[PDB]
RNA sequence: GUGAGUAAAAUUUGG
RNA sequence: AAAUCUUUCUCAC
């Protein structure tokens, strides 16, 4: 009788995802038949005319990128760019404006994009797609916590470095590695070598933050000793090398293992959920009072339905 | 009405209000909040909408009337409800992940686990194979590649001319002459003429592979881009001669000859005989009203034609040139000829890799990359990776493989690594 | 030409191989190879290593992601005409819909819950039974996987039953979770280059690096190995059912059903096959069949070989090799210090598949090349200009365009030939936004998508439920009356503001234009 | 140019 | 005829 009955025969109720899967039309595939398909019946010609006369004069004019910083070729590394999704109210407003609901809903989820980049700047800033060589940077400080991520077992948003996930070390990071019979402490700017004579931690700069962390980990007494030296260290290589981030919280010493006898340290580390259901007034519903305890109401200052929890 | 949800609904509505302060959701598991004098048809009753909400696990429907609103709780910390308000309410209130009994675990043991395991045991099982002996040796040398090339050359030999590969050079005729020559060649071969187009008719097939040899390299390929564009165009516009600035071709659909009503138009799977021209001087010369040209044909199925026609010759050449060493001059047979060789032949080789739909040169390139990056390889097995004749069949693929091996040999000879 | 590159080049600048050859011969060869391995005369298929270290996920809740279960990709559906079996090639979405209709289950998770809790195999779930489901889910259809660079003779892939797809999806999700738990190198968020760099660091300690591939990987992974791994990670009866179906699998070659007791049919289970090895040792970085390890002395090499043999990962003597200065994994080649090796590498050309989509693909490829340091920026600009010229040569014809507007590309009858830097910087006429790699889809892409939606295997008379409110879950149940109601409401609201089609949304442009 | 049928109707071709 | 089990279908409006 109805196409619904013919398709979902024996079922009067089906999930929206299943229903939509039957009418998916926005999936593109690169195939050998593209030229023939475009030629057939001048479909591409007609689509181009329709876009020029109906769709072209609707695209907003966005500004061009201008900010760029001096950059120099460096070792290959991974750049993570975090694009936040749309907030509920913004998505609802866009839907009301008459925008394609599917695309707006699809972008609600936060995105993380991985790109290999072989260029870096002094400030260690991100770069636009394909413009790392020139130096165009994403001028966007998304409140880069990196303290929350380092302590949390599973960071909410990896930053592309060992503090928050797989990657290398950052400016405010350091590592302690036992090479042979010595402890190399590196912070990215100063490298020091430490050793224990009987019960102390003999090093050139005992006052070093990493030296203090190593002494606390080993339970020793810091002592100044310029005589302590190392033949050579790969500390630069390990600093620029990328390790895997374990899904385990920090040790009582605050260090998370990254390699054998190696730990990473971070200097900086030692109501109601008002929800907006929709941007419309639902008929047969209460008006928002001054003290809405826990219910849903309609706000007059903002034309929306607000739900108050706890 | 199941007690396992009593807690789940108990926290579903902490202090929600509907009129002034009165509870919006009344729980059916509690005497104080339950509505007396009415039957229970849901876990909770919403007074504002006068509806009923029932909580059930993922894929575990409950015996409730269709009127009652169902609020499924997925196993992935997401919830369901027919009403957006209730969905948001339960999503916000259930921030605490409280495990509910009756949820099926991935390790669940079904009542038929034993029977299926017994059936699997009764079924056949594999036998332990032999442990292989692996000898690590240095990668192949120039001599091994030379032996491979010599084996190919001896087994297959060479064609007198370059066949269709010669079509990358001008035939010396004008557009009118080219069109007339192509149409007269089509007429000579008894090709059917219909709807202003040419069609090739076949009845029986020998079912034997066509004789395959190696194509000698012409001097150069200035018309590679034009040839590829024309090949891309023709098979989608088959039947009539197609023209370019300096060359023309003719793609004739090949269809069966049944009888009075056999077939009049080509179908998505119909193959095409592509005809091109080159300078005379081979066994394929065709003469008509004082115009002579060597006519070369190539039989392509739609996928092969689409693959060949869509390749970008100029951009590929530029990208290769970006980071290349000096290319030595080579002879017709691909040998190094510093005295009379030409560098332009390399372009021809590139054209060949575009015309070969099997792209065996890609396999050769991957193996050569492994060879260059390798310090030690398995004895007698790594070398076999260069023997790809069994993997391909045809004149063009065979020539492409041979010239890929020749390129490897030349790279080893001229710029040892 | 690829041979004379100073750096490393895989010769990816051309398209992969293709042909109209029938997939019968390749599938028959694969089945014969699997049978030969089953006899213990060609390669090992008996798993000997110990998988006790693997954690048990038996207590984890059974969760299914509906989205992965529906797709426009092909699948096999089995029906009974009068006693014989008929295998039909449908779309995975249609196959899942048919399975749910037969079992009368609203959602696939409900189907799994019902199947796992039947008192017997003979019990009826809707219009079928678990025995009938197991019998039907062992049928596969053979197709040809083409456009695989470096493979002149195309390989054969297999379309499976919706029930098999359901169980495989569940088990593979859990196997991927177990892998991520075993080693941090297997995070969900890890690119090929990122994984290669992490492997490079893991291997930098030792002297020799063994880069290995496994020969005939699919055929050497027997159902017994899969069952062993699934029992180790605690899969319960789901793993038993999957192993039973795999052992009894039948492949439809042309018009005949052929039994294939051995193997897993070309990548049905990649995470499980990986766990088969990763669960026995820790000195391996492996993905599917491509692995890398490091060693110092021949004794370590012998230990590595013994581990590989015991894990049913038959080393490929034709491709595996030892290096000291290079590290190859996931097709990415690095130096021992983690840097990318100089040369084209895996850079691939963009074939002419449209006037605008080709430019977008070329822009993406050049952006990737310049960002990673494969080539300098000016070279990328030159290549982009050359590509625009070639596109103008190909597509500047009446058959593709009857316009002559100045701001159009030369390939669409215009005159402007934009520069790579200008395009990437958004210093262009809005019409060029679609050519940006992050811009909206091109005209040709939409044309091809809409044409594809009307093909025989995907065409449907159902009233499309598109442009949904972004608050309604995609997993909610709806009926025909509900679909009509929401569609009418959306159309009425659209008419109230003066539109007939929704406005295409692009997040990048929207965010950029935001004050 | 529309739909229907066959172990398939070209987004063909799967993980 | 050739890159040789491929160059192929049926019905209604
Ligand atoms: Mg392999
Ligand atoms: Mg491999
Ligand atoms: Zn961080
Ligand atoms: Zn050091
Ligand atoms: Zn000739």
């Amino acid at each position: 009788m109805s196409q619904f009955g013919k398709s979902f025969k024996g079922r009067t109720e089906v999930t929206i995802t299943e229903y939509r899967s039957h009418t998916v039309k926005d999936v593109h595939r690169s195939l050998l038949t593209a030229d023939k398909s475009l030629r057939k019946s001048f479909c591409f010609r007609n689509a181009l005319n329709q876009f020029l006369d109906k769709d072209l004069p609707l695209l907003p004019i966005r500004p061009k990128l201008e900010s760029r910083v001096a950059v120099k070729k460096s070792k290959l590394r991974s750049q993570l760019s975090f694009r936040p999704g749309l907030t509920q109210e913004e998505a609802i407003d866009l839907y009301n404006k008459g925008y394609d609901g599917d695309s707006v809903s699809g972008a609600l989820q936060d995105r993380v994009v991985n790109e290999p980049v072989a260029y870096s700047s002094a400030d260690n800033d991100k770069f636009h797609r394909g413009l790392a060589a020139l130096g165009y940077t994403l001028a966007d400080r998304a409140f880069d916590t990196c303290e929350s991520g380092f302590v949390r077992a599973i960071p909410t948003t990896p930053c592309g470095f060992i503090c928050c996930g797989p990657g290398s070390f950052k400016d405010s990071l350091g590592f302690v590695i036992k090479i042979g019979e010595f402890w190399h402490m590196y912070d990215g700017f100063q490298h020091f070598v430490a050793v224990e004579d009987a019960k102390f931690l003999a090093s050139k700069s005992p006052s070093f933050w990493l030296a203090k962390r190593l002494a606390k980990r080993l339970n020793l007494v810091p002592k100044e000793d310029p005589s302590v030296a190392a033949a050579e260290c790969p500390c630069k290589k390990v600093w620029e090398a990328s390790f895997a981030r374990a899904p385990t919280a920090l040790d009582p010493f605050g260090g998370r293992a990254f390699c054998d006898q190696g730990w990473v340290y971070h200097r900086d580390v030692g109501k109601a959920k008002v929800t907006v259901l929709s941007r419309s007034k639902w008929m047969g519903y209460e008006d928002l009072p001054q003290k809405p305890p826990n219910g849903t109401f309609y706000c007059r200052k903002r034309k929306a339905m607000l739900l108050i929890s706890c | 009405m199941d007690s396992r949800f009593a807690q789940l609904t108990g926290v579903f509505c902490d202090d929600f209000t509907y009129s002034e302060g009165s509870r919006r959701f009344l729980s059916s598991y509690s005497t104080v909040e339950r509505r007396p004098g009415v039957p229970v048809e849901g876990d909770c009753y919403d007074c504002l909408k006068n509806k009923w909400i029932a909580f059930e696990l993922e894929g575990q429907p409950r015996k409730f009337p269709k009127a009652t609103v169902r609020c499924i709780l997925n196993n992935d910390a997401t919830y369901v409800c027919s009403e957006q308000e209730y969905q948001q309410i339960c999503k916000v209130q259930f921030k605490d992940y409280l495990e509910i009994d009756g949820v099926v675990k991935v390790g669940h043991k079904a009542s038929y686990d034993a029977e299926l395991r017994e059936r699997l045991l009764e079924l056949p099982h594999p036998k332990s194979g032999p442990k292989p002996r692996i000898e690590w040796v240095a990668p192949p040398r120039l001599a091994d590649i030379s032996k491979e090339t010599a084996e190919l050359k001896r087994q297959y030999g060479f064609f007198e001319c370059s066949k269709f590969l010669a079509c990358g050079e001008e035939c010396g005729l004008d557009q009118e002459a080219r069109e007339l020559i192509l149409n007269e060649y089509a007429r000579d071969r008894e090709f059917e003429f219909r709807n202003g187009g040419w069609i090739q008719r076949y009845t029986v097939a020998s079912h034997k592979p066509a004789t395959q040899k190696i194509l000698p390299l012409p001097a150069s390929a200035p018309l590679a881009r034009e040839l590829l564009m024309l090949i891309a165009r023709s098979t989608t516009q088959a039947g009539k001669v197609l023209h370019s600035d300096n060359t023309s071709i003719l793609a004739v659909p090949v269809m069966r000859d049944s009888g009075k009503h056999s077939k009049r138009r080509p179908t998505a799977s119909t193959h095409h005989l592509v005809v091109g021209l080159s300078k005379p001087g081979c066994e394929h010369d065709f003469e008509f009203d004082g115009y002579r040209a060597a006519v070369h044909v190539m039989h392509l199925d739609p996928k092969q034609s689409a693959n060949i026609g869509e390749q970008d010759f100029v951009s590929t050449r530029e990208i290769y040139k970006l980071d290349m060493l000096e290319l030595p001059p080579i002879s017709r047979k691909g040998d190094l000829d510093r005295a009379s060789g030409l560098e332009t032949r390399w372009d021809v080789i590139l054209l060949l890799e575009c015309l070969d739909s099997t792209r065996v040169s890609q396999a050769v390139a991957q193996h050569f990359n492994r060879h260059r990056l390798a310090l030690s390889v398995c004895k007698d097995e790594f070398r076999k990776g260069y023997q790809l004749a069994s993997e391909i069949r045809g004149t063009i693929p065979l020539s492409s493989l041979y010239y890929s091996l020749c390129a490897v040999r030349l790279r080893m000879t001229v710029h040892p690594f | 030409m690829w041979a004379f590159q100073e750096g490393v080049c895989k010769g990816n600048l051309l398209s992969g191989p293709t042909s109209m050859k029938a997939p019968d011969s390749a599938a028959r060869e694969s089945i014969d190879r699997a049978s030969e391995i089953m006899t213990g005369k060609s390669y090992n298929a008996v798993h000997t290593g110990d998988l006790s270290k693997l954690p048990n996920q038996g207590e984890s809740p059974l969760r299914i992601v509906d989205s992965d279960l529906y797709s426009e990709r092909s699948c096999c559906w089995v029906i009974e005409k009068e006693g014989r079996v008929v295998c039909k090639s449908t779309t995975l979405t249609r196959g899942m819909t048919s399975l749910l209709n037969t079992t009368k289950c609203s959602s696939p998770s409900e189907l799994i819950c019902k199947v796992l809790t039947v008192e017997s195999l003979s019990e009826k779930i809707g219009d079928t039974s678990v025995e009938e489901l197991l019998s039907h889910g062992r049928y596969f259809k053979c197709a040809l996987r083409d456009q695989e660079r470096g493979k002149p003779k195309s390989r054969a892939i297999f379309l499976s039953h919706p029930f098999f797809r359901l169980l495989s999806s569940v088990v593979e999700t859990h196997a991927r979770s177990v892998l991520s738990k075993v080693s941090a190198v297997y995070t969900a968020t890890a690119s090929a280059e990122q994984r290669a760099m992490m492997a490079a660091q893991v291997v930098e300690s030792r002297k020799h690096v063994l880069n290995g591939d496994c020969t005939k990987y699919n055929e050497a992974i027997d159902a017994d190995t899969l069952l062993k791994v699934w029992d180790a990670i605690g899969m319960g009866s789901i793993g038993v059912m999957l192993a039973y179906m795999v052992r009894r699998k039948c492949v439809l070659i042309k018009d005949t059903l052929v039994e294939c007791p051995g193997g897993m049919l070309m990548g049905m289970f990649n995470a499980t096959a990986t766990l088969a090895l990763q669960g026995t040792t820790d000195r391996f970085l492996s993905f599917s069949d491509d692995f890398i390890t490091s060693f110092n002395s021949p004794a370590e090499l012998r230990e590595i070989e013994d581990l590989l043999f015991a894990s049913c990962h038959n080393l490929s003597l034709k491709k595996s090799y030892i290096s000291v200065a290079s590290l190859e994994i996931n097709s990415c080649t690095l130096t021992r210090d983690g840097d990318l090796a100089t040369g084209l590498g895996c850079t691939a050309g963009v074939p002419f598949r449209g006037p605008l989509v080709t430019l977008k693909q070329t822009a993406a490829m050049l952006s990737g090349a310049v960002d990673s340091g494969v080539m300098p920026f000016h070279s990328a600009e030159r290549l982009f200009q050359i590509k625009q010229q070639e596109c103008a040569y190909r597509y500047n014809n009446p058959t593709y365009t009857t316009r002559n507007e100045d701001f159009l590309p030369t390939c669409l009858g215009g005159k402007t030939v934009i520069s790579f830097q200008s395009l990437l910087t958004w210093d262009c006429h809005p019409f060029w936004y679609q050519v940006h790699p992050d811009g909206p889809d091109t005209i040709d892409q939409k044309v091809l998508s809409v044409l594809a939606s009307k093909t025989r295997r995907r065409r449907t008379r159902l009233e499309a439920l598109s442009d949904l409110d972004p608050l309604v879950p995609h997993r909610l149940l709806v009926s025909e009356s509900d679909v009509s109601k929401i569609r009418a409401a959306r159309q009425a609201h659209l008419k109230s503001l003066g539109l007939e089609q929704p406005t295409n949304f692009n997040y990048a442009i929207y965010k950029a234009v935001q004050p």
